[PDB]
């Protein structure tokens, strides 16, 4: 199940974490995650085990032992845990919580405690790690984005438009671009002054995309740095050219008549390694696989009883 | 026939709206403002226009919008913009002109008419005539009037009207006589031509008919020299009385101008100018005063003002302050006063006493402004304090009476005390210090006290604030003889009446440890005892049964003093209250709560020392022996078990066993199971079992609770109804009903275990807010009021609440509708759980979806729909809605300042006869509900989806928001009275307990709450730094009260989807 070269994971309000075989739609294994909805899923760089950020815990089921239950649970934090992220070298894990803290966990040791804590006023929705492993980008509900230098412990903060909750941020693998998406449904793009190694690492504003009228729920860059994907409460995943920042492909699930009252938000996405395909999480209980170029619905992974809020997607050798 | 015409309309609006429900078209939008207008519902329709703007910028040209929004001043500058950018465009000019004729800008209206006379447009030629006739009428130029009248057709009411004026100037009264009777008939027939769907031309016909009847008196003023006082009286009275917006009075005066020049009217035009300043048309107000001065728009700006007419100058000076130039304004005042006192002291040759007096009274007003303005320009500090105090005392001198003068002086003195106290807390934050502090505070306290006393006497009927203030000083000043002397002088001086307003506050300090303070209180209360007892017994009775010795001691003393006096009243009231507290929680009910508590401490907490404290008062309670049949029936079936269950507990006390203790709980759980069974059986109480004494009571001298007030003959407890329905609830409250000595019956809620003393002061606040709303003319225009209750506390546990008729809880009305229409009551709830079983723990983002999901698959109607089906007609449906929208808004704002939380669907209700809404349960006050740990309210007041729905379509734009600012404006104006009351029970010694619940000294906590409140009353409630004006703050509140993010967070019971 971590032995298949393609790990595809789905989580939601239905107390399971389901694993799928990408190319078929067959659900492989399914895992018990009770007493909470899953907020975020992320497969560890090591491909050994997957993390499930939820209500006041991060349970972590194993991809190699192909069977058991959580190897590691992390506790002692109140209010939700919104984002997870790992540092390339095996042992570090980051989290944004409703408790207004970004936290760094030593995976290679004991303690329900965490190695570090970074307080903010206002809950943290998303946390991601600059590819250089040196800085952690933190977005909160006030509309502030914090760059946390993991060396200098210097915090530096940036608000775009906000008096508006920034919902997710992400940063292209090539470290050229950073993107923040907020509850207005805007998408901000910054250029990266690659300071690094004896660092500066500045951000130069490039564009605001009027991506959506409704909440924008997540944003993500293709591994290529070619494309920017934006998921939203308008039941849509919009894929943007990084050359143009114009709309390339729109994936959506909006009925076919004004009187259907929605059914489903586009909660998340993950690109494929070759950036050819995109996975989609939705409140209509499905994950979906799309052709990024045609916007074809190349598959529909059905199983969850209740809504789907997370994906994880892995293509490593 | 006339009452039957609006019925046709109301019932058409109902559908016209229900149509707009299905799809907002500019078509409907047009026929909605129209029909709402015939229905002479102007402000509701004005809401419709707001929606017109914020969706279709599509009768276009922002100047045409500013014109329909009667905002001529905005439309004029927007029409200039649109004329200079574009070309001539004959219609742009017409609008540009209408803006002038409403603004009374005759100078520009006449010029704009002549200067542009190509006007190849012939309709443009026709409309042109009417305006440029009145324009020339305001500019004297009668030739110009005649020319432009010779172009107005004699068929129009307007054509016939302006002929009447031209004749009356050129003295042709037989012509003028006939022109009026024709203009009447040309307007009579015109009011049936546009038989409803007209402008404020049905309201402005009353402007023309007024002018026509006045213009017939102008005829009377030419021929008969002996109505020159009769006519001027009716002219003058039908003015202070009359209320017609600025614009109409211009015209009305212009009629009177044909006969009396402004310099003979003066008071008339100063009164008019006065109004132009309050409504905020200063540029106009000015031009009136410049004429009355007959001296420059003080273009010679560095020069002194002319003292020729002291009254007119004073107007100008404040018009100056209200205008931009206000350091300048302040200057001219200092000097103007100096010129005035010299114009008195010398120029008063004896045989001129009236001039002297009016001159001293004008000065007192000047001195008040001087103090007022000085404060505004400088603030409060060591340099202003003496000056304004001097300014005010000076004002006191020249008027002696005058509430305002004596008030201002006291408040200044009282803020001097505050300024220094609050400075010294600053000093102590970082012996000769205290000795100068005490000399300081003593120096300003005594006059403060003194001031408030003379101010109170001059109010009488309207002084709650001042009265409360006297108390702050009285209680706060742990009594230094100086202050005590001044108080005891005052107490003697001022009427007893006064203190009734304040009885709860006084009794809150019955047991003041400070000796010099207590004495006076007791004395005062006993004198309040002498005249109007009744106003005293109930409140004293509560106190006389108080765990705290001091309280019930000193309470009894006053009652004793009242027996040498009204003994059998003290005696009756004594027993009626006792018995009602027995009836409130029956013996077994107390055992039922006391057994639950004791099992939580023992079996759930290992607390036997807490447990013993729970049961022993219930054991000692019965130790007295049964006294009513119900107490004996209980005693038989449970007494023996319980008395021996305590036996085993008291064997354990000494043996320290656990097998001794386990025999007791064996017996204890036995009776619990017995009682629990019989509890849902309690659905009625009969007096003859429960309290016999109360059944016996016939024709008492005691007054029916909360009915006593002077003015009104005393209504007494003539008999108590034999049965009490027990409303089945968590606190099974009884529905007690009394028979009145006037005939009519009086119903009450007899509550068991809720400290009703808070809700009491809350009523007090509402009382005041009602007075304020009655006194603001706009609020009075719209009948705006709060529903208050009669809250008669009985103990810390119990009390009586006045029963309001014709009401069902919001929850009820819905529960019924849903069951009638076959909808599952809690459907939004079930839907939400079906979607997300873990709803309570979702991220905000996640919740908002689940919430929206529920909302989108359920009817938003119900309340709107059930209120239509209820209605017996359609006009009755319509006015019940007008009443609803307004009453709901009033409490929205009031509730906000009060910080009134917990507004779930069972805590508010709707009077099914008037349509008005009413709130119950005022426990969760101040931010409390939002500060709590579990499930914190984010809502400022329930402005929920079915409440919105039930209003007019275009609701929040219409009557709701309008009524919002109005209420809020009244509140901010009277921010001090409102705060007097609030401080009164934040710092109330017996009520601070509701702020140590932030856990589940207080000095600092109480400070916050009040600051929080002031912030709300000054528009600082949001951004610390901004000072938001009303409509902004209002808009902000609605926004917040409406946000899905806020609502999806509400505790589910609150029903954020209702
Ligand atoms: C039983 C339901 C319908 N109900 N609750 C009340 C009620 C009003 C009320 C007012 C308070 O200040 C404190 C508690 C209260 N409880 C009421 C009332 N005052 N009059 C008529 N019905 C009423």
């Amino acid at each position: 199940v971590g032995s298949d070269p393609v790990i595809l994971a789905t989580a939601g309000y239905d107390h399971t974490v389901r694993f799928w075989q990408a190319h078929s739609g067959i659900c492989t294994r399914t895992v018990q995650h009770q007493d909470s909805q899953v907020n975020a899923l992320e497969v560890t760089p090591d491909r050994s085990m997957i993390a499930a950020a939820g209500y006041q815990h991060i349970r972590m089921y194993d991809l190699n032992s192909n069977n058991p239950n959580p190897i590691i649970s992390y506790d002692g934090v109140n209010k939700n845990i919104a984002s997870v992220g790992f540092h390339e070298d095996g042992r570090w894990m980051y989290t944004g919580g409703e408790d207004c803290t970004a936290r760094i966990w030593d995976l290679r040791s004991r303690n329900l405690q965490c190695q570090r804590i970074f307080q903010v006023n206002a809950p943290i929705n998303c946390v991601c790690l600059h590819p250089n492993q040196a800085e952690l980008i933190v977005g909160d509900q006030s509309g502030a984005i914090h760059i946390w230098d993991l060396k200098t412990d210097h915090n530096e903060q940036l608000i775009p438009e906000p008096e508006v909750s920034i919902t997710s941020a992400h940063i292209d693998p090539d470290a050229s671009y950073m993107a923040a998406v907020n509850s207005t449904g805007n998408c901000y793009v910054w250029n990266l002054t690659g300071g690094i190694g004896d660092e500066v690492t500045q951000l130069i504003p490039k564009t605001k995309i009027p991506a959506h009228t409704r909440y924008a729920l997540q944003c993500r860059f293709s591994p290529d740095s070619t494309l920017l994907a934006t998921c939203s409460a308008d039941q849509t995943c919009k894929i943007w050219r990084t050359s143009n920042f114009s709309l390339m492909t729109e994936l959506s699930i909006k009925s076919g008549n004004p009187g259907e009252s929605s059914r489903g938000w586009m909660w998340g996405c993950a690109f494929s390694g070759d950036s050819q395909y995109i996975v989609t999480a939705s409140s209509d209980n499905l994950a979906r696989l799309w052709c990024v170029e045609t916007g074809e619905i190349k598959r529909e992974y059905g199983g969850h009883q209740k809504a789907v809020v997370c994906l994880a997607f892995n293509d490593s050798v | 026939e006339r009452a039957a015409k609006c019925r046709a309309y109301a019932k058409a609006l109902h559908y016209k709206e229900l149509e707009f429900q299905k799809g907002p078209t500019p078509a409907i939008l047009e026929s909605l403002i129209s029909i709402n207008n015939k229905l002479q519902q102007p402000e509701a329709a004005a809401g419709v226009l707001e929606y017109a703007m914020k969706h279709f910028g599509e009768l276009e040209i922002q100047a045409t919008w500013y014109e329909k929004l009667h905002e001529w001043e905005d439309a004029l500058v927007a029409y200039d913009k649109k004329m200079d950018t574009n070309k001539d465009d004959p219609e742009l000019m017409l609008g540009r002109m209408r803006c002038l004729e409403a603004l009374g800008e005759w100078g520009q209206l006449h010029q704009q008419c002549c200067e542009k006379w190509t006007l190849v447009n012939d309709e443009t030629q026709a409309k042109m005539a009417r305006m440029a006739a009145a324009a020339a009428w305001g500019l004297g130029q009668w030739d110009s009037m005649e020319e432009y009248t010779c172009m107005i057709p004699r068929d129009t009411h307007d054509g016939a009207f302006y002929r009447a004026v031209l004749a009356l100037h050129q003295d042709l009264f037989s012509l003028a006589q006939q022109c009026i009777d024709k203009a009447r008939d040309l307007l009579d027939a015109e009011l049936t031509a546009m038989a409803g769907e007209s402008y404020s031309r049905a309201y402005g016909a009353m402007v023309s008919c007024h002018m026509l009847s006045e213009l017939e008196e102008v005829i009377q003023y030419k021929l008969v020299p002996e109505r020159r006082e009769i006519i001027r009286q009716i002219w003058w009275e039908r003015l202070q009385g009359c209320q017609r917006i600025v614009e109409d009075w211009q015209k009305i005066l212009m009629v009177r101008s044909l006969v009396v020049s402004p310099h003979e009217d003066m008071r008339t035009w100063l009164k008019y100018a006065s109004l132009c300043g309050k409504s905020g048309r200063l540029a106009l107000a000015h031009k009136t005063l410049v004429l009355l001065l007959g001296v420059d728009p003080s273009r010679q700006l560095d020069h002194p003002l002319p003292t020729v007419h002291p009254q007119v100058t004073y107007a100008y000076m404040k018009n100056m302050w209200k205008s931009a130039r206000k350091i300048d304004a302040f200057q001219h005042m200092q000097h103007f006063v100096q010129t005035m006192q010299q114009q008195a002291q010398h120029a008063i040759a004896t045989e001129d006493q009236q001039h002297k007096q009016e001159l001293h009274k004008l000065m007192a007003r000047c001195f008040l402004k001087l103090g007022e303005w000085q404060l505004n320009l400088q603030g409060i500090n060591e340099s202003t304090i003496p000056k304004v105090l001097q300014y005010y005392s000076a004002a006191t001198e020249h008027d002696r009476s005058w509430y305002k003068a004596w008030h201002a002086w006291a408040v200044m003195n009282f803020e001097a005390v505050l300024h220094y106290k609050h400075q010294n807390q600053a000093r102590d934050e970082k012996k000769k210090v205290t000795e100068d502090l005490s000399k300081t505070l003593l120096m300003y306290t005594v006059p403060a006290v003194q001031g408030f006393f003379r101010s109170i006497s001059l109010s009488r009927g309207n002084n709650l604030q001042d009265t409360l203030r006297v108390l702050t000083l009285w209680f706060d000043y742990g009594h230094w003889p100086d202050v005590n002397e001044a108080l005891v002088e005052g107490v003697k001086a001022i009427q007893i009446d006064t203190w009734l307003q304040v009885i709860p506050q006084l009794i809150a300090r019955i047991d003041t440890p400070r000796p010099l303070v207590g004495r006076l209180i007791h004395q005062l209360l006993t004198d309040i005892g002498r005249y109007h007892p009744q106003a005293l017994i109930y409140p004293l009775t509560v106190a006389s049964k108080s765990t705290t010795t001091a309280r019930h001691n000193a309470a009894n003393k006053i009652l004793k003093n009242m027996c040498e006096h009204s003994n059998t009243l003290v005696q009756q009231a004594m027993m009626v209250s006792e018995e009602l507290i027995r009836v409130a929680i029956l013996w077994h009910e107390m055992w039922h709560e006391g057994l639950e508590e004791a099992s939580r401490l023992y079996f759930g907490e290992r607390n036997v020392k807490g447990m013993f404290e729970v049961l022993e008062p219930l054991h000692a309670m019965m130790e007295r022996g049964p006294q009513t049949l119900k107490e004996t029936s209980f005693n038989q079936a449970y007494g023996r078990d319980l008395m021996e269950a305590q036996e085993w507990c008291r064997k354990y006390m000494k043996s320290g066993n656990v097998k001794d203790l386990t025999q007791a709980w064996d017996l204890y759980y036995h009776v619990f199971r017995r009682i629990s069974k019989q509890l849902p059986q309690l659905t009625s109480l009969e007096l003859q079992y429960v309290s016999p004494k109360l059944l016996m009571c016939r024709d008492l001298e005691l007054a029916v609770p909360g009915t006593y007030d002077p003015n009104q003959p005393i209504i007494r407890i003539q008999s108590i109804a034999p049965s009490l329905q027990v409303i089945t609830s968590k606190q099974r409250p009884r529905k007690l009903t009394l028979m009145g000595s006037n005939g009519h019956e009086f119903v009450f809620l007899l509550k068991g275990h809720e400290d009703l003393r808070q809700d009491e002061r809350v009523m007090q606040l509402f009382g005041l807010v009602n007075t304020l709303l009655a006194n603001d003319p706009t609020s009075l225009r719209k009948n705006l009021s709060i529903q208050r209750y009669a809250v008669i506390p009985l103990s810390t546990n119990s009390g009586l609440i006045g029963w309001v008729p014709h009401c069902d809880t919001l929850h009820a009305l819905i529960r019924d509708y849903r069951e009638k229409k076959k909808i599952l009551l809690n459907i939004e709830h079930r839907i939400m759980l079906r979607m997300a079983p873990d709803y309570d723990h979702l991220t905000l983002m996640q919740k908002v979806e689940v919430f929206e999901h529920a909302v989108n698959n359920t009817a938003g109607d119900d309340l709107a729909k059930l209120l239509w089906l209820k209605s017996p007609s359609s006009e009755v449906w319509f006015d019940r809605r007008t009443n609803y929208t307004r009453s709901l808004a009033v409490m929205s704002m009031v509730g906000y300042i009060l910080g009134l939380g917990d507004r779930h669907p069972s805590n508010l209700m709707l009077d099914r006869l008037s349509g008005k809404i009413l709130h119950i349960d005022f426990g969760d006050c101040f931010e409390v509900a939002m500060t709590r740990e579990k499930f914190p309210e984010k809502i400022p007041f329930r402005l929920t989806r079915m409440l919105t729905n039930a209003m007019e379509v275009t609701g929040l734009d219409g009557n709701y928001r309008i009524t919002c600012h109005t209420v809020m404006e009244v509140l901010r104006e009277h921010k001090d009275s409102v705060m007097a009351v609030l401080e009164a029970f934040v710092y109330d010694p017996l009520l601070n307990w509701r702020l140590m619940d932030t856990n589940t000294a207080l000095n600092k906590k109480a400070i916050q709450i009040i600051n929080r409140v002031r912030d709300k009353l000054t528009g600082r409630d949001f951004s610390h730094d901004d000072t938001l004006d009303v409509p902004t703050q209002v808009e902000l509140l609605i926004k917040q009260a409406t946000s899905h993010e806020n609502l999806c967070q509400c505790y589910i019971g609150w029903c954020p989807f209702w």
